[PDB]
């Protein structure tokens, strides 16, 4: 039961207690990423279109 | 401000949609004439979802009247609300469909759609942010069915990413005009399956049926049933026009499988001329999710819910809502799916229709709506297996093999709700 | 003095930034207008609380925060509110249709028309710190905006500010206050995209937040206006230090180091202490000792989960009001021999403590009542994968009949990115296994 | 209309609970998956504890404490008396253990050889007993190295402890016997005990001179079936009843079952489950749990009563189902969820 780094101020204090001691995707890979999703999307407006064309 | 374009085809449709407006008019507090005068401001929140805001503070509702004779619209203008709709969206013709899907699909009605077309584009055009559009018919005739599912492809292909909602009403024996409705309602079946995001199944046997044994009317006409449907539509529309989300929200929600999108709706209360008496919430509850109070005419406990959305509308105990409803689920747990965790969903609204201290509606995605198609296939089976009365539509450039394909297309819907039945 | 931007992705994270800045600027005696009297410094200076609030040659104090969703209606709240002065428009990003509670809807379809708009209007703010520390992201879990473009700024953010620090308030899907049946979904996929890409994340799930509005504040259906205000409460504690004089969390890089040992194990379980209804009589004023244990009773935590059942890898302890240190270690004393709190073997069994002496600030007409002292516990336990796996149960419920994946694959998603999401989880709930049990 | 699920097919109690449940017309069984229920008849391992109490609207009960395995494991029942202020090492009704892992793999190696080596040398008895949790395994050596060579072959935790050279023996037969007791706790943490135990008695007579031939040094229920020849000679399945063991300590002894050994029962009951009720109560809790306890007492000849080990998942006596599982749907169950005496329970009042 030890109390360290106590910092007392104007506004409040802190300190620590021990009770017992120890034993990313570049900017083109989302550009396409966001594309491909996209692509897809396109591609499926596509063969409703192809299919209502019919 | 997410504007919804509204369709009416034909005389079925035509007719329910004119009491629809009529029904949500009074609600809105909108007149006649379209001049509002009602005494809150909850009425004029989401008003612009279904009415277009004209000079002099008028609002005009964003609905486009169609037919392939004049007759019924002629009836519609000179209806209560009949001066209420834009003169320009009334759209038709003088032929007829003759009960004919093939008329309404390929001869009569190609040869007005696209003037229909027009208009919908003029409204489309002056949305801020469309929704999408909601469509209703009949499918046992020839104009709401053939050239409703006509309008639906077309609006598809111009509209790919705009939700397509409709109210169909599916035919009965029992309520019958013509007997060649199982045909026209198959070769629609097939159209809503393909273009819909959501099909509000109206059975009008079960119309009938609840008029007669329910509401004790000795004789009931179209009259009657409609002022169900009105009622029903205006409880399922009540998530859009107050405050509480979305068309695209609804049927993410609703809509497991892009297929299954045939909803079975209920009313509560139904009360025969006893009317004034206090409704409590568990009564509510208890109706609401009773056969005898859904109108698709199939029995719930046949089949299982995917899931279900409710509405209570008035001025109630929200605390006694979420108790009755965990009560419906938690006692008979066994016609719900497990493999959807809480597909069971409650709203209120503080506005309650007119005339009434609150209601509740019903929305639920059930296998049960098999029945309602298994009817329709085996009626058209009967007739098609003799080729009974196909002139009327070979007559008109359609083929035998068109038919097969959609008595096919039939029989596959009712096994995929099958298997989710298990 | 080094600045903090405030994020608010969808309606949750709006709504609740709403009332988080509410609550803000009563702590810190900034008006309506802006206007803020104790502030001597006219428009300009480097004091705690300026790392949130920017000033004006005039004397406005503007919160450091955007808020974006892309359906106006929530958002329109914010421009006629009562602080609607407080913010620019440049600051108040909205678009015209939601993304439908679709995650695939909001980080791909719509989130790749607005990205590039919502990097430029932060870009803004960030131009105006001398020294930015990083970002705090409030969104919800279930939303499609919340989680499918909050997943998409993550990763933007570690590209356009490799160097700063992310922490998420992130809104746990609950059945009780929520209409949508896709939730499940929407908080695996965004989590997977977002563990590389925060710091820390504090999880609130809302059936906790309604529970105590119910048994504390005896508010029998609890609005999203209680739970707000609830909600900003806690948020007020975790970033109290970032905005007062202080000596613990005094930057955002010191929630890491205090609470995350292991990076991907980075959500804290909060727990928050005395809730009392302000239409009571009169409440009698709770002990330290009081408050204290109340953070190791599951009814006052952010979610519900049995920390007796896991294993503690840090753990601090943020005072508000009347309270010394003799009577900190005194009750924590008391609980040691009292409650079951078990470290893990490489971690030490100890308490980082901070004190603020001003008592917490309610929102007048609000629901809390005020109290003297009060207390936020900030814990790192195994215990809360409990929440990972009953979040990853109801996916998989859904998932093996494959319900509403058409819904995420029309809007341009593959499938694969589904299992790919479902396995990060299930190797994030083993890491959490690993860690607690034997 | 009460709902509750079953996913536990292998539990002889809770499937006559479940054909009870089902018998007073207020109770519906659901499938094992299906989330909304009102009681969980539970699995034994791995029971997911983290998703109950979190359907809206339903109160949620399941029949095991999470963390009662702390008293019903061998290993760790060991571990939680070692190290438990409440029980402490000198607890005197508790037989000396320790924890022994295989040298395959904390660990209690030297400190049981050096107490070993002290009763070598003192002339005692130093006889000993092995075992662990994954047996149907055990064996009962003099020597410690036949114990620890024991355990290395194997390769889970085992448990050495002393063996009682001088048990209470029945007349006639000469033959040893150990006490059943169930104990049920309810979600309010009461502990009560069913005033109906069994003695599971061998019917070989016990011999002190040679511990290779198990059978009249092991008195489970299985062995005296399957390897004894006397089964079924004194007592009908080898299980003597409160009623008949009473008569006997009174003919023979000159006391009653309650003052010699029930009091000391209760004692220790109520000692290892107000321990862990710190760590397993469900009162704050967002469900509740009860659990059903079979705990194993030793008597030696002095009538001093010794704990063997506690059963989380204990079947009961043939003769007493009918009783017992009534008891539990009154007191467990209907408590929480009623419906539409003279209790079986005896009620062990303690500070919560
Ligand atoms: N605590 C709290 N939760 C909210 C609030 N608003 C919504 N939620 C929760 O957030 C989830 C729904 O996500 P939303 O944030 O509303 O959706 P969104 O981020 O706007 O994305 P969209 O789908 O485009 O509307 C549900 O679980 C709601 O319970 C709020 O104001 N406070
Ligand atoms: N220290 C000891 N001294 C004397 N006998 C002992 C003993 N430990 C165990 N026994 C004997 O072992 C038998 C019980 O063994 P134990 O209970 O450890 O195995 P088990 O748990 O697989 C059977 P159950 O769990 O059903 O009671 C008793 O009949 C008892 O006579
Ligand atoms: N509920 C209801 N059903 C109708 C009404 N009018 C017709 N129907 C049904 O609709 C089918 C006939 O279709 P109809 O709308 O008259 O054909 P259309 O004018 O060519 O579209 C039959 O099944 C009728 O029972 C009506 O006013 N209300
Ligand atoms: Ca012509
Ligand atoms: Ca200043
Ligand atoms: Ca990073
Ligand atoms: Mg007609
Ligand atoms: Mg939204
Ligand atoms: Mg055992």
């Amino acid at each position: 039961m030890e109390v360290i780094e106590l910092n007392k101020c104007t506004s409040g204090q802190s300190f620590e207690v021990i009770l017992k001691p120890p034993s990313d995707p570049s900017l083109e890979e989302i550009q396409k990423k966001l594309e491909a999703a996209e692509e897809r999307r396109k591609y499926q407006e596509a063969e409703l279109l192809k299919h209502l064309a019919e | 401000m997410r504007e919804i374009v509204h369709i009416q085809a034909g005389q079925c449709g035509n007719q329910i949609g004119a009491k629809f407006w009529e029904v949500i008019s009074d609600e809105h507090g909108i007149d006649p004439t379209g001049s509002y005068h009602g005494d809150s401001d909850l009425q004029l929140e989401r008003i612009n979802v279904y009415y277009n805001e004209a000079t002099g503070n008028k609002y005009v509702p964003r609905a486009i009247l169609v037919d392939l004779e004049p007759g019924t619209m002629d009836s519609v203008r000179s209806g209560p609300f009949g001066q209420i709709f834009r003169p320009d969206n009334f759209v038709f013709g003088q032929s007829g469909a003759g009960n004919n899907w093939a008329k309404g699909h390929y001869t009569e009605g190609a040869e007005l759609v696209d003037s229909v077309l027009d208009v919908v584009r003029k409204e489309s055009e002056s949305c801020d942010c469309l929704q999408g559009f909601q469509l209703t018919h009949s499918l046992g005739g020839g104009t709401g069915s053939g050239m409703g599912t006509l309008l639906i492809s077309k609006i598809r292909e111009e509209y790919p990413d705009r939700i397509m909602n409709t109210f169909s009403v599916m035919p009965s024996p029992k309520v019958s005009d013509t007997v060649v409705e199982p045909y026209n309602a198959t070769l629609s079946v097939h159209q809503l399956v393909e273009n819909t995001d959501e099909t509000y199944c109206i059975d009008n046997e079960a119309l009938y049926d609840i008029c007669f044994r329910t509401l004790k009317l000795t004789t009931p006409t179209y009259g009657d049933l409609n002022h169900l449907v009105s009622a029903t539509m205006s409880g399922v529309t009540t998530c859009l026009r107050f405050p509480g989300a979305d068309l695209r929200k609804l049927a993410v929600n609703m809509v497991p499988f892009p297929r299954l999108h045939f909803f079975m709706p209920g009313f509560a209360p139904l009360t025969s001329r006893q009317q004034y008496r206090a409704l409590t919430v568990p009564e509510l509850t208890q109706q609401m999710f009773d056969s005898k109070n859904m109108m698709a005419a199939c029995d719930p406990r046949h089949g299982r819910y995917l899931t279900v959305a409710a509405i209570f509308r008035g001025r109630m105990s929200m605390k006694e809502v979420d108790e009755q409803m965990l009560n419906v689920q938690n006692k008979n747990s066994s016609y719900f799916v497990e493999w959807i965790p809480n597909n069971v969903k409650t709203a209120v609204c503080d506005i309650p229709p007119r005339g009434l201290k609150m209601s509740a509606t019903f929305i639920g995605n059930s296998t049960a709506i098999q029945e309602l198609f298994k009817r329709i296939s085996e009626q058209f089976t009967a007739m098609f297996r003799r080729k009974a009365f196909l002139h009327w539509y070979t007559g008109e450039g359609m083929d035998e093999m068109e038919f097969t394909e959609a008595e096919s297309n039939m029989n596959d819907l009712v096994s995929e709700y099958q298997q989710y039945q298990d | 003095m080094r600045e903090c931007i405030s994020i608010h992705v969808g309606q949750a994270g709006v709504q609740i930034g709403n009332a988080c800045w509410e609550l803000y600027c009563l702590e810190h005696g900034i008006q309506p207008d802006g206007q803020m009297p104790s502030d001597k410094t006219i428009g300009g200076g480097d004091d705690s609380f300026n790392t949130f609030f920017s000033e004006t040659g005039a004397g406005k104090h503007v919160p450091r925060a955007v808020f974006v969703d892309l359906e106006p209606t929530v958002i329109d709240e914010v421009r006629t509110g009562t602080y609607r002065q407080l913010f620019h428009p440049e600051q108040l990003i909205t678009g015209k249709e939601d993304a439908a509670n679709n995650y695939a809807r909001g980080h791909y379809t719509i989130g790749k028309e607005i990205i590039d708009l919502v990097l430029d209007r932060i870009r803004k703010l960030a131009d105006q710190c001398t020294g930015l520390q990083g970002f705090l992201v409030f969104h919800s879990f279930g939303g499609g905006t919340g989680s499918g473009f909050t997943s998409l700024l993550m990763e933007r953010l570690s590209v356009d500010y490799g160097k700063k620090s992310k922490l998420e308030f992130s809104i746990y899907p609950a059945p009780q206050v929520s209409t949508a049946v896709v939730e499940p979904y929407n908080s695996i996929l965004t989590t997977h995209t977002t563990l590389e890409h925060s710091d820390c994340a504090f999880m609130v799930d809302n059936e906790a937040i309604y529970d105590i509005c119910r048994r504390n504040l005896d508010i029998e259906r609890p609005t999203y206006t209680n739970l707000n205000r609830l909600i900003s409460q806690i948020v007020s504690s975790i970033t109290a230090s970032l905005r007062f004089d202080g000596a613990l969390n005094v930057d955002l890089t010191e929630f890491q180091t205090n609470l995350v040992p292991y990076p991907r194990i980075h959500f804290p379980l909060a727990t928050y202490a005395p809730v009392i209804s302000a239409e009571k009589a009169y409440h009698e004023q709770l002990s330290v000792a009081e408050i204290t244990n109340a953070c190791f009773e599951p009814a006052n935590q952010m979610v519900k989960c049995d920390p007796r059942h896991g294993k503690y890898m840090a753990c601090c302890l943020l005072y508000r009001g009347d309270v010394v240190p003799k009577d900190v270690n005194a009750a924590i004393a008391t609980i040691k021999t009292k409650r079951s709190i078990q470290f893990v073997d490489w971690c030490p069994t100890g308490f980082k403590v901070g004190i603020n002496y001003q008592p917490p600030t309610v929102v007048p007409g609000g629901d809390l009542a005020k109290v003297q002292r009060a207390v936020c516990m900030l814990s790192n336990t195994t215990a809360i994968a409990e929440a990972w796996a009953r979040l990853d149960h109801k996916f998989d419920l859904m998932y093996a009949k494959r319900a509403f994946v058409h819904w995420y694959v029309g809007e341009g998603m593959e499938e694969g990115e589904f299992s790919e999401a479902r396995e990060d989880m299930a190797a994030l709930e083993k890491d959490y296994e690993e860690v607690g049990v034997d | 209309m009460y709902t509750f699920v079953v996913r536990d097919e292998n539990s002889s109690v809770y499937a006559e609970v479940s054909r009870l449940l089902l018998a007073t017309g207020q109770w519906k069984r659901l499938r094992k998956d299906n989330p909304r229920f009102n009681l969980m008849l539970g699995e034994r391992n791995r029971l997911p504890f983290g998703r109950l109490g979190h359907e809206p609207g339903l109160v949620q009960l399941v029949n095991y404490y999470r963390g009662a395995d702390k008293l019903c494991r061998k290993a760790s029942l060991v571990k939680l008396i070692k190290t438990s202020p409440e029980l402490s090492e000198s607890c005197t009704w508790f037989p000396e253990s320790y924890v022994i892992y295989p040298t395959n793999l904390t660990d209690e190696r030297e400190v049981f050889l050096a107490a070993y080596n002290r009763r070598r040398e003192g002339r005692e008895g130093n006889v000993w007993i092995a075992k662990s949790s994954a047996g149907a395994g055990i064996l009962i050596s003099s020597e410690a190295s036949e114990l620890l060579d024991f355990i290395d072959e194997q390769g889970q935790v085992h448990v050495i402890q002393k063996y009682l050279e001088k048990p209470l023996l029945l007349e006639p037969g000469h033959r040893k016997f150990d006490i059943r007791s169930w104990v049920l706790v309810d979600h309010l943490y009461n502990i009560y005990l069913y005033r109906e135990g069994v003695l599971r008695t061998s019917s070989e007579p016990y011999n002190s001179a040679n511990f290779q031939d198990k059978t009249c040094h092991l008195t489970n229920h299985c062995i005296q079936k399957e390897y004894s020849k006397n089964y079924g000679r004194y007592e009908e399945g080898n299980e003597m009843f409160f009623e008949e063991f009473n008569q006997y300590l009174m003919d023979a002894l000159n006391t009653t079952l309650e003052n010699s050994i029930l009091l000391q029962i209760k004692h220790i009951i109520r000692s290892c489950l107000m321990c862990i009720e710190p760590a397993i109560s469900t009162k704050h809790l967002h469900y509740q749990s009860f659990q059903l306890f079979g705990f194993d007492f030793m008597v030696d000849e002095e009538l001093k009563v010794w704990l063997i080990e506690v059963n989380g998942a204990p079947a009961c006596a043939q003769k007493l189902y009918a009783e017992l599982c009534q008891g539990i749907v009154d007191v467990a169950i209907s408590s929480v969820f009623p419906l539409a005496p003279t209790s079986i329970f005896i009620k062990l009042h303690h500070h919560h």
